[PDB]
C-alpha cells in the first residue's frame, strides 16, 4: 500500500 | 544586537533576531514552549527555555542529560534539536539556555479519539516503534509513552517527544516495584493502540492501587511465577487481590469497534498487553508483525545506534552550549 500523505486535524 | 526580548506571559524570551512571532503552546515543569518561524531556515519550530536549569544539582544533572542525549540522538521519529543558544555573553553572566526543536502539529491525545482506519493507525504504531527502536539503540528506555508526548503533523508523520523518565500507560514493571528491560515501553505502545480502537483509556485507575485493579480485572490476575518475582510487601497485597479470570481479546476488543486486518490488529494487542515481561512481545518482533510489517523501510527501522558542584555543572553546561 501507499503511504498515508494526510491526517485530519 | 543579535537578540531581542519577547514577553510571554510572566516569562521574558530574549531570542536570536531569526526566530520570529513566538506564541506560547504548553508548559511542562521543564520550561515554558513556544513555536517560532525560523527565517534562516524557512521553516516553524519549538523553542524551549530552560526553567532554573543550575537551581540546583537535580536541575543542573537533567538540563545536562538532556542537552547531550538530543545531541546524540538523530531519528524522522524523535523531535530532533536544531539549535542550542544563551543570550549571556561569558559564564559569570550565564543564566538562561535556550532548546531550539522540530515543531509538529499535535499531539496525540486528540488524533486517537478521532477513529481512525487501518492504514492511518498501523502506520502512526510503526512510526512510534521506529523512533522507540532507536531510542532503545542509543540506550535509552523510555518508561513514560504517552498520548501527551507523541506529536503528529497533518501529513500523517509521527515523532516521540522526549526521552522520559497520567498513570494510565504505565507498565505493571513501573507500576509495582519490579525492575524493567526494553519491552517496557512496549506496554504503553499496547495502551495507545488499545485506546485509539476502543475510543477511551484501557485502565484509567484513579490512582496507583486502583491502576493495578483496572489491569487485572481486565486482563486477569497474573501466574503465580509472575507472583514470586515480586517483593514481599507489594505481593502480598497482589496476591490476596481477588482472583479475575480477565476477559478475552475478543470481548476486550470486538469487531464494532473496528473498520482480516481486524484480527490482527487484536492479535498484536494479545501480544503487546501482557502483564508478565518476560512473555510480551518485543519491539523488533512487534516490528515485523504482520499488522505493523506492511510499512517496514530497514533505513527507518533499523538505522545505526558522576557528581558535580553546581559551579561545575553551570561550567559543563554552558560548554555545552558553546
Ligand atoms: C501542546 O503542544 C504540543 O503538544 C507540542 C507540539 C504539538 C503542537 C501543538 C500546537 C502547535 S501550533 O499551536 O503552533 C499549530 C500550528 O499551526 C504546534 C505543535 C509539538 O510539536 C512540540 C514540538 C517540540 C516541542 F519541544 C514541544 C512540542 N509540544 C509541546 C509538548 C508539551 C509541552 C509543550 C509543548
Amino acid at each position: 500500500p501507499k503511504r498515508p500523505t494526510t491526517l485530519n486535524l | 544586537n543579535n537578540f531581542y526580548s519577547v514577553e510571554i506571559g510572566d516569562s521574558t524570551f530574549t531570542v536570536l533576531k531569526r526566530y520570529q512571532n513566538l506564541k506560547p503552546i504548553g508548559s511542562g515543569a521543564q520550561g515554558i514552549v513556544c513555536a517560532a518561524y525560523d527565517a534562516i531556515l524557512e521553516r516553524n519550530v519549538a523553542i524551549k527555555k530552560l526553567s532554573r536549569p543550575f537551581q540546583n544539582q537535580t536541575h543542573a544533572k537533567r538540563a545536562y542529560r538532556e542537552l547531550v542525549l538530543m545531541k546524540c540522538v538523530n531519528h524522522k521519529n524523535i523531535i530532533g534539536l536544531l539549535n542550542v543558544f544563551t543570550p549571556q555573553k561569558s559564564l559569570e553572566e550565564f543564566q538562561d539556555v535556550y532548546i531550539v526543536m522540530e515543531l509538529m502539529d499535535a499531539n496525540l491525545c486528540q488524533v486517537i479519539q478521532m477513529e481512525l482506519d487501518h492504514e492511518r493507525m498501523s502506520y502512526l504504531l510503526y512510526q512510534m516503534l521506529c523512533g522507540i527502536k532507536h531510542l532503545h539503540s542509543a540506550g535509552i528506555i523510555h518508561r513514560d509513552l504517552k498520548p501527551s508526548n507523541i506529536v503528529v503533523k497533518s501529513d500523517c508523520t509521527l515523532k516521540i517527544l522526549d526521552f522520559g523518565l497520567t498513570r494510565y500507560y504505565r507498565a505493571p514493571e513501573v507500576i509495582l516495584g519490579m525492575g524493567y528491560k526494553e519491552n517496557v515501553d512496549i506496554w504503553s505502545v499496547g495502551c495507545i493502540m488499545g485506546e485509539m480502537i476502543k475510543g477511551g483509556v484501557l485502565f484509567p485507575g484513579t490512582d496507583h492501587i486502583d491502576q493495578w485493579n483496572k489491569v487485572i480485572e481486565q486482563l486477569g490476575t497474573p501466574c503465580p511465577e509472575f507472583m514470586k518475582k515480586l517483593q514481599p510487601t507489594v505481593r502480598t497485597y497482589v496476591e490476596n487481590r481477588p482472583k479475575y479470570a480477565g476477559y478475552s481479546f475478543e470481548k476486550l476488543f470486538p469487531d464494532v469497534l473496528f473498520p482480516l486486518k481486524a484480527s490482527q490488529a487484536r492479535d498484536l494487542l494479545s501480544k503487546m498487553l501482557v502483564i508478565d515481561a518476560s512473555k510480551r512481545i518485543s519491539v523488533d518482533e512487534a516490528l515485523q508483525h504482520p499488522y505493523i510489517n506492511v510499512w517496514y523501510d530497514p533505513s527507518e527501522a533499523e538505522a545505526p545506534p558522576r557528581e558535580h558542584t553546581i559551579e561545575e555543572w553551570k561550567e559543563l553546561i554552558y560548554k555545552e552550549v558553546m
